[PDB]
């Protein structure tokens, strides 16, 4: 467990951590929606929690876009570490949600794309308000006033106008707060793109 | 390179006017081995370049080129290239042209008939992609959805029951516009796909 | 009567809004047995009338009505009616709507799976009709030709080798626009149909 961005060293570190998360789980427990913040009394992984968080963060983000196995294992270990009962603060899962959303809008690589989708969906089923606040609201904000625009995620990488709709279709399938607020906001945007804009396919896709 | 990739299908196609037709013998300098040879000359470099590429454009070019080459060459005649093709094979399952769709669906059929380690290690990735293929879309024709049904059946047959039990409800749920679409062979085969998935999961 | 026959499909269709959906129980006076019952009330009289009719119009009406009823009712759920249905079943293989085409092709599939005396006595009649179905036409969609291929395979499997040997070359010759049409599942399955017909004839 030493900081490393090399594909081999970081990959072996992550696949090792994949067994220590399982040992920690078997020894202590897993998340419940009531135990989202409750930590276990004592362990040595808490002393190493900052190091594993940092190595996972640099394994997914602040990393090259060509990493398919590295980023897939990164989001997988992020999700597995989230799966522990209240051992990561809402700040940590917020950072993880932001990482997933940024790396899923930036890269089209369906490996990292669908792995980030899986991570975001698991966060949604284990953290309603967190995902709805960071990922869902941002994604609803990327879409503009007028239809048929380039959804500029950043200076260069952009997604389609229907990409937001597809992402909305992906999760919120079982998240009450997410799905209700999403229905409300999609109705709001339907009204807006019909009133201040003149579009048909966007209204059709939204409805 | 994008234009070259989208035009790169031309190298491998049928002619219907210049082959060694019965009767004529002075037709051309006909060589039937052009398809396979061209694949063996193209595929490898393409895949190496795709695994050595980052962005929207150039990777999309590599996928489109390799797909437009594999679409005209018979998939069962190109066997050694299948293993390195499996990544771009899985990549080619989401793009507008139903031609590359039918080609890549056929190629996964042949792969899962031959390869099983790739299928077992990549089922958790392929299954929702085939689900999106089976969903109605501006790019999913009724034939495309039918072929997604056929590949779903083939991969469920090849993959052991362990993973197939985990992927029964999604296929049963995300197929309702397929057994009720405009055509009915699509509907009949979606009914059959749903029934076979249900009987495989229940047993 | 012609307008009534062409509109007679309405009696048997899905609703998607009034069934005993999960959750709701006050939806309607739902009865799932409507389809089969309606078939049992319609088919018999229709067929008796068709065999008691002479002209273009009224016989076309009877064929269209029975076909539009059988298209929505599952073919395997209506078994006793198949025997008297076989004449109008063979009749329904040439008409514009690909809906009745897929329905009647499915019904011959089920019949030849169950009935064999009818198939053996009527193969010399059905085979060129399936050939015309497989031919490209303003009414033969690519899916329709694919289904004609599937029925050709099924009837060749069911009919003994004696008649099947006599109907190999026609299928091998009249399929060239099907393994070269716009779609490729049609092309792949026509290639497979041609190959299976050739291997069955040669053996």
């Amino acid at each position: 467990l030493i900081n490393t961005s090399e594909v081999a060293k970081l990959k072996l570190l992550i696949m090792n951590f994949s067994f220590f998360v399982d040992s920690y789980i078997d020894l202590f427990g897993r998340t419940s929606k009531e135990s989202l913040g409750t930590p276990v009394p004592n362990n040595k992984m808490a002393e190493y929690k900052d190091e594993i968080i940092m190595i996972l963060s640099m394994a997914l983000t602040r990393s090259s876009k060509a990493e398919v196995t590295i980023r897939t294992l990164s989001v997988i270990q992020f999700t597995k570490m989230i799966k522990m009962k209240g051992f990561l603060t809402p700040e940590e899962v917020s950072l993880i949600i932001q990482y997933f959303t940024e790396e899923i809008l930036t890269d089209n690589n369906k490996n990292i794309y669908y792995a980030c989708l899986e991570g975001l969906k698991t966060i949604s089923e284990i953290y309603e308000d967190l995902v709805f606040e960071i990922s869902l609201k941002k994604l609803l904000d990327l879409l503009p006033d007028c239809f048929e625009e380039k959804i500029r995620v950043n200076d260069e990488e952009n997604i389609h106008i229907e990409t937001i709709l597809k992402i909305i279709l992906d999760f919120t399938t079982s998240r009450h707060i997410l799905v209700k607020e999403s229905i409300t906001f999609l109705a709001t945007k339907l009204n807006r793109v019909a009133k201040i804009s003149k579009s048909r396919e966007y209204c059709f896709l939204l409805i | 390179g994008s234009l070259v990739s989208k035009l790169f299908e031309v190298f491998v196609m049928d002619i219907s006017s210049l082959k060694k037709f019965k009767g004529i013998s002075w037709n051309n300098n006909v060589k039937i081995l052009y398809k396979q040879k061209f694949f063996g000359d193209i595929f490898q470099t393409l895949v190496s370049n795709y695994k050595n590429t980052v962005d929207m454009t150039i990777k999309c070019n590599y996928l489109t080129a390799l797909s437009l080459v594999l679409k005209h060459t018979p998939s069962q005649s190109v066997g050694p290239f299948i293993n390195d093709l499996f990544p771009l094979l899985l990549q080619a399952l989401d793009m507008p042209d139903p031609e590359v769709r039918v080609s890549a669906l056929e190629t996964l059929k042949d792969t899962t008939d031959k390869h099983h380690t790739l299928i077992t290690e990549h089922v958790s990735t392929i299954v929702p992609l085939l689900l999106s293929l089976s969903l109605p879309h501006k790019y999913n024709s009724v034939s495309v959805r039918l072929i997604a049904l056929q590949l779903l059946e083939m991969i469920t047959t090849v993959v052991p029951l362990n993973y197939c039990l985990s992927y029964q409800d999604d296929v049963l749920s995300a197929l309702i516009p397929v057994l009720s679409d405009k055509k009915r062979i699509i509907r009949k085969q979606c009914v059959d796909t749903r029934q076979v998935y249900y009987e495989l999961g229940q047993i």
